[PDB]
RNA sequence: GGAUUGAAACGCCAUGCUCAGGCUGGCGAGUGGGCGCCACUCUCCAA
């Protein structure tokens, strides 16, 4: 068992989205002392209509610094972002406690793929 | 197949000399959120002829097979009670099929609905087939 | 007989988690009087969708001390958590009694690794 | 093509572990605790 990229359980993609935006930020400030997970993850995994819009929004800042410099992967990052985004239909209000526990397992099985390689 | 819950509980008291010193106790119970269950008989002449057992006897049993939960509260059991009886009857003193068969002809099923676990009568179906010539089949019971 | 890191049966995983995040804990906190097997072994063992969507909040509240730190022991357990949940697929919602045997069977294996040179 | 104290030699016929008995009665997860302290979208470009 690893990623499924084609599983489109909603919980699942909404905790791959969550670990692209973290590594994004991750990269673009190094060393910071409050991370976003650190500041939303309850919230994010218990209640997604509530946060996750204002989460994409600063995503932004994050990318438009990367790509301002001969560095790139960040159109890897924002390709990731979009094609995930593009399944979703709408951000759910609340989440039953299973929901829950699956919104972590895709989370994990996300995060691990980017440090493959 | 059933899927026992253990509960735990606690209690304000101590029986004996203990030296704790409040809360005091601690217990545990098992339960069965919901299950379903069935049961055969046989009733037998020649040995009634031996006994003397009489049909008001059988009137009496019926009864009682009807109405046996309704006496029988208590703080565990929860709540018990009956739900069908079917009575075959054959037609002279000795048998004229055999009973596996007879036994065969109620069938129970989910239905429809099933929606996974089942926590309601209503969740079941439940059928009679057509008895042999020999025998009488009654349900309204 | 000893851990086995290929056998990919969901209760003997489920039960490897357990001890690594229980570790995770004594580590974050020394001396705590209270500790979550303590609290929820019981509860985890017979209905694991109900809880681990919660422990795993905790697991992150611990491991965010650690890393702010110059205590650099703090990526194992990200390692092997990425590991471990790369097998799983969901989280049953309620187990039988052989499976919560196989559970504490996991738990017990893996709970000796750890303490080895 | 006389004589291994030998040459021959059944343990055999057949019989029910049966009749029946409640894991019960019952017990509070309960008492209570500020996400706070504070910080310029600002510097200049004919129609």
């Amino acid at each position: 068992v690893s990623l499924d990229p084609a599983r489109t359980d909603r919980p699942y993609l909404l905790g791959r989205l969550f670990a692209v935006l973290e590594k994004a930020q991750e990269d673009a400030v190094p060393g910071a002392n409050a991370t976003i997970k650190d500041r939303y993850l309850a919230s994010a995994s218990a209640n997604p209509g509530q946060v996750f819009h204002m989460l994409l929004k600063n995503a932004s800042n994050h990318t438009a610094k990367l790509r301002k410099d001969p560095e790139r992967k960040a159109i890897h990052y924002e390709i990731m972002m979009q094609e995930i985004i593009d399944n979703i239909s709408d951000f759910p209000v609340t989440m039953s406690s299973d929901e829950q526990g699956l919104f972590m397992i895709g989370y994990y099985h996300q995060r691990k793929a980017l440090f493959t390689k | 197949p059933v899927v026992p819950q253990e509960v735990s509980i606690t209690r304000m008291a101590v029986t004996t000399k203990a030296e704790a010193e409040d809360n005091r106790t601690m217990g545990r119970k098992h339960i069965v959120p919901y299950g379903l269950y069935v049961a055969h008989g046989f009733i037998s002449a020649p040995l009634a002829e031996k006994t003397g057992f009489s049909d008001e006897d059988l009137t009496l049993f019926w009864d009682a097979l009807v109405n046996m939960f309704e006496h029988d509260r208590s703080a565990a059991r929860g709540l018990m009670s009956s739900r069908k009886l079917i009575v075959f009857k054959h037609q002279n003193r000795l048998g004229n099929a055999p009973a596996h068969k007879l036994f065969d002809l109620v069938k129970v099923s989910r239905a429809e609905g099933s929606s996974g676990p089942a926590r309601s009568f209503a969740d079941y179906a439940v059928t009679v087939g057509q008895a042999p010539e020999g025998v009488e089949v009654k349900e309204m019971l």
